């Protein structure tokens, strides 16, 4: 569905102090084999992976979802490795860089609890 | 060992309290044998 | 991030009460892994 | 109360588990951490009668098997009692390789071992031997940024004593990126040490501080000279002015001037 | 109604027989059916230990000593009466036993 910068920035910022609390899996195949078992309390999956077989594969079970998977949309790549903690590690004074990821799953969420709610809610309409 | 001072040796393996013969002469009047004769 | 981590960390004895509270469970040989009496059994047939 | 054929069997496996020292663990053994109810089950294998092989290669298994809490439990409940009775029970107060080696395997999970090892052992008599050992084993392993600065900011808030300011000096000395609230409570920690000639001190303010103190003070503010405020630096400087070192005073007091506010 | 019988241990006679008469008298100035402060022998126990520490001059040999005392006392008299001078007669040194079967 259509998506808002509010949405993608609260999800990357989702990302961002739930990966404190040691409770994502950044990666396509952590995030697959999260979403096989259950463990996937949202997903998050960028709108820009150059090739779309691996997501034509994730896009035939996100236009038919099941009652336990609820997903979300990213705007980049790097930046999605960046709140994952990958990426790229930039705050006021230093700064670290890293290769950015696909798509992250938050499988404890702990300190954004109520902001997961919020966004899997938002994504329901 | 004795177990007072990392001593392999000297062990009174006795009665079970396994201080060797050096910590024992000193311990012995705070476990009970005393100097008679 | 901090502020989460630090509530259990300076209060882990009543987190841990409170965890231990909420999630006691007394011994059920069902409510294991169901496979685990096979494994009772398959060790002590050595 | 259990199953006599619990009962019997991990009494079997507890008599394996006092002499054990090489090949591979019972089978029974390596199925506990699979159980909902692990800890009533490995308390018949008797906990204190393994050989330290067992302590080792069981806390390689737990704490890399079970949850958090369940590693913060199995770490409190075995692991610190293990160490301090073969700490305490030895001649030369020594510890074995094999349990310290196994420390070393529960700090791999930071928030298990300070938890459930490091903050239940400074609050229940840590002398300085047990503390120059797990002083040892904290000043040796390599821990995340924000665990790292969770436990520094929970012993900055305990009653001081020399080992307490060995393990802030070795987390300090670790020099990671802290936020600026773990910061805030080393500059607390730091401010609770001067004289207000106000009428408000405790024992704090006039106490002798050893060389570890103002190392702890020095790598504090060699490292977050940047991450204070202009405020608290001046409580900082103030600190130094009061409660100075004669080689070390001048220098913090130098690594507190040569920095920016935020 | 319980007939009980009671067993002193120590090494300090004094402490031992300030125990026991004050048992007798105590127990019989409150009438009750006794028999006497029986003494068993004083065993001496010693141990045999070599004059030579380091391994200078010939070996001649030495004695440590110990002079372990015990008594016994017969009684019949209810629960209230043992509980309280059980209790009462608790002493350091000396080591006292309480035992009700007569089997
Ligand atoms: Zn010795």
């Amino acid at each position: 569905q259509t998506a808002e910068v509010t949405i993608e920035d609260a999800l990357k910022v989702v990302l961002r102090t739930a990966l404190v609390h040691d409770g994502l899996a950044r990666g396509l195949r952590e995030s697959t084999k999260a979403l096989t078992r259950g463990e996937a309390l949202l997903v998050v999956l960028v709108s820009s992976v150059t090739e779309a077989n691996i997501i034509k594969l994730v896009e035939g079970l996100a236009n038919d979802p099941e009652n336990k998977v609820p997903l979300i949309k990213v705007a980049d790549a790097k930046q999605l490795g960046e709140w994952a903690g990958l990426g790229k590690i930039d705050r006021e004074g230093n700064a670290r860089k890293v290769v950015g990821a696909s798509v992250v799953v938050v499988k404890n969420w702990g300190a954004e609890t109520d902001e997961l709610s919020m966004i899997m809610e938002h994504f329901s309409q | 060992q004795c177990r007072v001072c990392s001593s392999h040796t000297g062990l009174i393996r006795k009665y079970g309290l396994n201080i060797c013969r050096q910590c024992f002469r000193e311990k012995a009047n705070d476990i009970g044998f005393n100097k008679f004769r | 991030q901090y502020d989460q981590i630090i509530n259990g960390y300076e209060n882990y004895e009543e987190e841990l009460e409170e965890d231990e509270e909420q999630n006691y469970q007394p011994f059920d040989m069902s409510a294991e892994r169901s496979d685990f009496e096979s494994m009772l059994d398959d060790f002590l047939d050595n | 109360a259990l199953p006599e054929k619990v009962i019997k069997a991990y009494t079997t496996v507890g008599s394996i588990l006092k002499t054990w020292t090489h090949g591979k663990l019972p089978k029974l053994f390596k199925v506990i951490p699979s159980l909902r109810n692990w800890q009533d089950v490995i308390y018949v294998t008797n906990p204190e009668e393994w050989s330290p092989h067992v302590v080792y290669e069981a806390t390689k298994l737990f704490v890399s098997n079970l949850t958090a809490k369940e590693s913060q439990k199995f770490i409190n409940l075995i692991l610190l009692e293990r160490f301090r009775d073969n700490i305490e029970t030895s001649e030369d107060h020594s510890l074995n390789y094999h349990i310290y080696r196994a420390v070393k395997k529960s700090l791999y999970k930071p928030s298990a071992f300070f938890k459930g090892f490091l903050f239940p052992l400074v609050e229940t008599g840590c002398n300085v031997r047990e503390a120059t050992i797990a002083g040892s084993v904290l000043a040796k392993v390599s821990v995340p940024a924000l665990h790292s600065s969770a436990a520094l900011s929970y012993l900055l808030r305990l009653p001081f004593s020399p080992p307490t300011t060995v393990f802030i000096k070795i987390l300090l000395d670790k020099k990671y990126a802290l936020p600026y609230q773990t910061v805030d409570d080393c500059v607390y920690y730091f401010m609770r040490f001067r004289i207000l000639d106000d009428g408000s001190n405790g024992e704090d303010a006039t106490r002798v501080l050893p060389v570890i103190w103002h190392k702890a003070f020095l790598t504090f503010a060699q490292r977050y000279k940047n991450d204070i405020t202009q405020d608290q630096r001046d409580f900082l400087l103030e600190t130094v002015r009061q409660r100075g070192h004669k080689d070390i005073g001048p220098e913090i007091r130098r690594e507190l001037l040569a920095g920016a506010s935020r | 109604i319980i007939k009980i019988r009671i067993t002193l241990t120590s090494t300090k006679v004094k402490q031992l027989e300030n125990v026991s008469s004050n048992i007798v008298k105590n127990a019989e100035q409150h009438n009750l059916v006794k028999k006497g402060p029986v003494r068993l022998p004083t065993k001496v126990l010693k141990i045999s230990t070599r004059k030579t520490p380091n391994g200078e001059g010939s070996k001649t040999w030495e004695t440590y000593e110990m002079r372990i005392h015990k008594r016994y006392i017969d009684l019949e008299a209810p629960v209230q009466i043992v509980k309280r001078i059980t209790q009462i007669t608790i002493e350091p040194g000396v080591d006292v036993e309480v035992v009700v079967a007569s089997n």
